[PDB]
């Protein structure tokens, strides 16, 4: 019925300015107002502000004072949002919500905006193996650590995707401006160590593919 | 501004039962002449956009199944679901349109049932880690319920709170369980000055904590 | 068209019972008729029976008398076929025959039911090498014997699957409730015995993989 | 009941040659009121399910290529294929809809051509086999044609059928030929009491059988 389009992920340096756009199609832009909502910590939502295109009505939150300024485009039927003085707490998923009536509202797919002082580096992966000669469990679990990579995401498969079961992907944590993740996959005791399994990591940004056989 | 509270934070539900959510406001959201109350309920699917369910707290959106209904006026608000489905896993929000600035809710989440526990995930460090100058020991938590747990780090019988990296995951779509990874990093000469590394974890259904350890030499 | 969704393979013992379900979709289940066909010794089809789900009429062949039953489910639109008093001659591939129009009859994927009394055992690999020091033929043959495994099948690879040429994989034979297969490859006289190969087998049921050098 | 017969059992055809199949029943299957002969022609691909092609013997089913033309009435029936293709390799069946129980055909499997010359490759029993308490003497027969071949097992000049097992796979698409394995099992006591082990096979194209032997010493 309607299509709300925005930009993609941006990689910006602290101190610069980023512009977020919200595309409007299927309806007149001069009638219904547009709002912006900030999603922090993956769950809690924060209200950014709102703007009325025709009458130039602008109201902002007490947190976004002297930060978020809204600008509308009457010719191309789209909205613009730009930020100033980006800090480390300014990385959040952004939405542009249309206000139709009091009953129901429209939402967009969102823009992932992260800001850090960083340089892209090939991921350094190390194999991990249990140091015990024997165990009481019929299962043997393995794993490999992925450290020193940037930016997100990183796709990690196991044995060219032959084993899709028992895989667990842990979210990355930000330490020293670089993310680190980990993975663990269960393996029966009747195979290891009579065969070798590999960790296949893919980093499309740096175009690096390395395999570590355990 | 008018702040709203939500209770409880999370609750474990089964398939086919009733779920009740509550949003309380510090002030009256009612408007006199139209006998209406300003609120909007939200349902946000993971990786998707939020969507509205109950408008004016008294009525259902067009296109939303009949299992989503709500009642209440003024201060208290109630969101009741008659029969939950497998696609009902989401995070729910409640917003007030009464006054600016617009204030939001804390959010709620539903879980499943139950009773998963791990045993030993311990991985000793490898030989290639020390070549880069650092050292890292990790403890994993897999197939455990509930998500609430307290991980502890014991080095030579001493507690160490720095360098602990904890990571939690979402809920599995197969066994409906959780996965947690705890990573402890340190330098090269500190790893050689210590031998035994004990990784402590305390779980609810167990009357005693699981104590496991390994030796460097 | 019609999507016929059957069950997976069943492993049972003689004297027990087994249920085979056939799911229909896209049309009315109570309108048309249902049939079942068994494939005996792999080249020969046998007619089990048929059922009309409307009036619940059940007819069977003379061989299948007092053995298999046919029940239908109106709510889930599924057809049930249950067997009683199984024997060693009841192990075959079963088909779900749905007769809609006389022009073309719709058929399912098939159901492999293996009924035997056996315990899961890891395979035993016996390598084979020629006993002659020299030969006039420029092509030398090698072989690998796999005995004492269950259930079937097992994937046999040569040199970690690196050599795909001249690979002859023979079907399994049943002796004393155990399965045995053989494999032979063609090798040129230049590499043999200049370089060594290996026989790699994989058993998905027991998760036991054995490697032997030839 | 009513029985049907297909002749012949197998046919070896090349690319471009026409093939005819014959299904003869025990009695006329013609029905007077409908004036239609009730019979079914099936084609079962290897590893796949069989499918119907010619229904009531007089017509072609929609989606079946033009090369399949059904004919015949009364007792005799004929399935004519104008030009065979690479996807035409399968087994065919014949079903009658006339009376219960429904009778199925014996099946006819197509082959390829031609001129494959076999060879004999003998292997001695391994070292791990005699340790397990037994011995196996096998010789592989590969790259031969047609599929009809007879192999004999003679121990110390005496012919023995005990423990003779054959393994016959399908036709390899690369060389358009067949491969057959023969297995002869015996215990460790019989291996020490005998010396010469021979396997003899007879082929139509060869005027004399090919013999091969080995010694225990």
């Amino acid at each position: 019925e309607v299509q709300l389009q925005q930009s993609g992920p941006e990689l910006v340096k602290p101190g610069a300015s980023v512009k977020i756009s919200c595309k409007t199609s299927g309806y007149t832009f001069t009638e219904y107002t547009m709002y912006w909502v900030k999603q922090s910590h993956g769950q809690s939502l924060e209200w950014i502000g709102g703007i009325n295109p025709n009458i130039d009505d602008t109201t902002y939150n007490q947190n976004f004072k002297d930060k978020a300024t809204l600008t509308v485009d009457k010719s191309s039927s789209t909205a613009y949002m730009e930020f100033r003085s980006l800090t480390f707490d300014d990385s959040a998923v952004y939405y542009c919500a249309r206000d139709d009536k009091a009953s129901f509202a429209f939402w967009g797919q969102g823009t992932l905006v992260t800001v850090s002082a960083a340089k892209t580096t090939p991921p350094s992966v190390y194999p991990l193996a249990p140091g015990s000669a024997a165990q009481t469990n019929s299962m043997v679990t393995l794993g490999c650590l992925v450290k020193g990579y940037f930016p997100e995401p990183v796709t990690v498969t196991w044995n060219s995707g032959s084993l899709s079961s028992g895989v667990h992907t842990f979210p990355a944590v930000l330490q020293s401006d670089l993310y680190t993740l980990s993975s663990s996959v269960t393996v029966p005791s009747s195979t290891w160590p009579s065969e070798t399994v590999t960790c296949n990591v893919a980093h499309p940004a740096s175009s690096t593919k390395v395999d570590k056989k355990i | 501004d008018i702040v709203m509270s939500q209770s409880p934070s999370s609750l474990a539900v089964s398939d086919g039962e009733r779920v009740t959510l509550t949003c309380k406001s510090s002030q009256s959201l009612l408007y006199s002449t139209n006998q209406k109350n300003y609120l909007a309920w939200y349902q946000q699917k993971p990786g998707q956009s939020p969507k509205l369910l109950i408008y004016w707290a008294s009525s259902r959106e067009s296109g939303v199944p009949d299992r989503f209904t709500g009642s209440g006026s003024g201060t208290d608000f109630t969101l009741t679901i008659s029969s939950v489905k497998a696609e009902d896993l989401a995070v729910y929000y409640c917003q007030q349109y009464y006054s600016y600035p617009l204030t939001f809710g804390a959010g709620t989440k539903l879980e499943l049932r139950a009773d998963a526990a791990p045993t030993v995930s311990i991985f000793p460090p490898s030989s290639e880690q020390l070549t880069s100058g650092g050292a890292s020991v990790v403890c994993f938590l897999n197939n455990f319920y509930p998500k609430d747990i307290n991980v502890k780090w014991k080095i030579d019988g001493s507690e160490r709170q720095n360098g602990v990296l904890n990571s939690w995951t979402d809920q599995d779509s197969k066994d409906s369980t959780y996965s947690m990874s705890s990573t402890l990093t340190l330098t090269k000469d500190e790893y050689e000055r210590h031998n035994s590394y004990t990784c402590e974890a305390t779980h609810k259904t167990s009357t005693s904590p699981i104590v496991k350890s390994f030796n460097r030499n």
